[PDB]
DNA sequence: CGTTTTTTTTTTGCATGTGCCGGTCTCACACGTGCCTGGAGACTAGTAAGCGCTTCTAGTGGCGGTTAAAACGCGGTAGACAGCGCGTACGTGCGTTTAAGCGGTGCTAGAGCTGTCTACGACCAATTGAGCGGCCTCGGCACCGGGATGCTGTTTTTTTTTTGGGTAC
DNA sequence: CCAAAAAAAAAACAGCATCCCGGTGCCGAGGCCGCTCAATTGGTCGTAGACAGCTCTAGCACCGCTTAAACGCACGTACGCGCTGTCTACCGCGTTTTAACCGCCACTAGAAGCGCTTACTAGTCTCCAGGCACGTGTGAGACCGGCACATGCAAAAAAAAAACGAGCT
């Protein structure tokens, strides 16, 4: 449902490994259930840190 | 000539890299770095070509994970540039480190 | 018997543009120099110690062909589980 | 007039408490503090006071572990006072909190 | 209500055996925070398994399994 | 054998839960082998660090 | 050059912790009984897997070319890091305050074991369609080139704060 | 007021790269087919676990006394923290070098599938001492207690590398 909502997001027809990754990491708890899980093909999500932007 | 300050350029590839999802290892170095330590254990072993791609993608987003947990232990010794210092660390309370 | 092949020293090819890649994913802006032989440090304990569990399920199932399935029931046991390789 | 400086007795006090075996927290205000949490996920409840004892044993260890955690984090810092975002970091990298 | 029992001078002895010699003041109210946290993931757990031998009675037997599930294992107590 | 060991050091002809904490963690294998376990009555070992201890 | 210094070694006196001599006490290790159930034994029964033979997947290795990525050097921006000063948040300690701990007893909720019964799942045989391996098409998505537009860095536009001589109050 | 000046800022222009577009191409999604085997139906048989009963363990309540611990306040020290000056490591960009990756080639190790044979372990039923619950004893370790001695700590003086002149060219 996530995955897909992401893939539409993406605008894609096709769910892909990238949207898994991004819908389970960013739903709190999907996110917690797949700790010690490795997504192939995920990368990760956008998070630069605040202190690292231009001054 | 045209020049961007130090930094600048370090972000965009932040924002390009995050971005994808494609393997940032050249995947024949690793191949053979995955073979010769292959051979530590056991020599003449063939490898799925899936196998070698497991590898690769469980390496590469450990190390990726790494990076995270070390670029916040830099930061939080109020610095930006990461050092060894920083990757001990991360190791260190993670336990993979005694 | 034995073939073509014996070894090298592929921990140089770890290009320092590959690891700035990885590091630039993991959201980090500057990079020491003393950083890229130290990631080959542990890049390499982690591989050993996949690689070594890896090849102990090989060596149960009697193959000479190292599986995607074997490196997989080692990496589970070793915490760090991956979805995209079967299992 | 005699006054020790502002640290050599908490070292006095390390030196002595690792050394020791003793649960750290006193027995009753923690049985209360098992009871008061425990009676939100139901009510009338009772405890083997080994299953109290089982859980002060488990809950000062993890303590004394993050603290050794988050003392390296806070030496890390450039300091020896250790602080609440020393904590917040030890567990963020601990994988207990994000 | 009875969450400070966990007094300030306890913490202090905690963080002395976890190699400790200066505490900010402000980390006394962040322990609480941490070890309720810890309690309520650890009990919530135990109680489930009470609950599911149907005893009211919480065991030394039902923490041992909720920290071997929370990766805590706890030698000592039954095993 | 480890902790038959630390109870002669503590002149001890009975071990405990400390002499099994010292064995084990003394011994890098042991150690790493029971890294998730917690030992009751145990303690840590003794160890301040360095930027703690006096010039 | 020989004056104020900090301030770096030196007794100096001082307080705890570590015993190593004593000595007394208590309860938990330690070991002994008695019986009961869980492992020993011998026989049977069935199939898991060890063995030999075959299929043919897929893993290896080598080429040759294209051009993307690795490498190396120069230059200067900017971030690490040390130094130093200013402020108070912590530790130390003795005095007052509380309530934990101990040993005890009184009460019964509920943990836990026992003998009975029957509902439900394994087990066993036949059926039969769910879901697999295989095959084939066409539209999503990779690729490319072109343009708009957001975005960085370098000039200029102006507009403050550390400072700066006149002016009445 | 009308200067700084320097710092700090605003925007104006100019430039670079990424984003999103249609124009293009192919291969992997998606589906349909035909077949094999794994899910279903039906029936049987054996026992898992539910239920009622009872025993009795241990968890809860309370109480009064003896400190051990918590609290509280006070005084000042040492450490958190900012600000600043310095110094070179790293990022940026460009020219130079490298072999990764592409599409294909042929080779064949060995992965995996089959069928048979058999030696191995489940499964039973009989028998019995290993290992349990129970219960008794006694010496280790708790616990002091004090002297003595070695460790380390906080002071208070004494030698040793700055600040401070005067004061010739």
């Amino acid at each position: 449902e996530l995955a897909g909502n992401a893939a539409r997001d993406n605008k894609k027809t096709r769910i892909i490994p990238r949207h898994l990754q991004l819908a389970i990491r960013n739903d709190e708890e999907l996110n917690k259930l797949l700790g010690r899980v490795t997504i192939a093909q995920g990368g990760v999500l956008p998070n630069i840190q605040a202190v690292l932007l231009p001054k | 000539p045209h020049r961007y300050r130090p930094g600048t350029v370090a972000l965009r590839e932040i924002r390009r890299y995050q971005k994808s999802t494609e393997l940032l290892i050249r995947k024949l170095p690793f191949q053979r770095l995955v073979r010769e330590i292959a051979q530590d254990f056991k020599t003449d072993l063939r490898f799925q070509s899936s196998a070698v791609m497991a590898l690769q993608e469980a390496c590469e987003a450990y190390l990726v994970g790494l990076f995270e947990d070390t670029n916040l232990c830099a930061i939080h010794a109020k610095r930006v540039t990461i050092m060894p210092k920083d990757i001990q660390l991360a190791r260190r309370i993670r336990g993979e480190r005694a | 018997k034995r073939h073509r092949k014996v070894l090298r020293d592929n921990i140089q090819g770890i290009t320092k543009p590959a690891i700035r890649r990885l590091a630039r994913r993991g959201g980090v802006k500057r990079i020491s120099g003393l950083i890229y032989e130290e990631t080959r440090g542990v890049l390499k304990v982690f591989l050993e110690n996949v690689i070594r569990d890896a090849v102990t399920y090989t060596e149960h199932a009697k193959r000479k062909t190292v599986t995607a399935m074997d490196v997989v029931y080692a990496l589970k046991r070793q915490g760090r589980t991956l979805y995209g390789f079967g299992g």
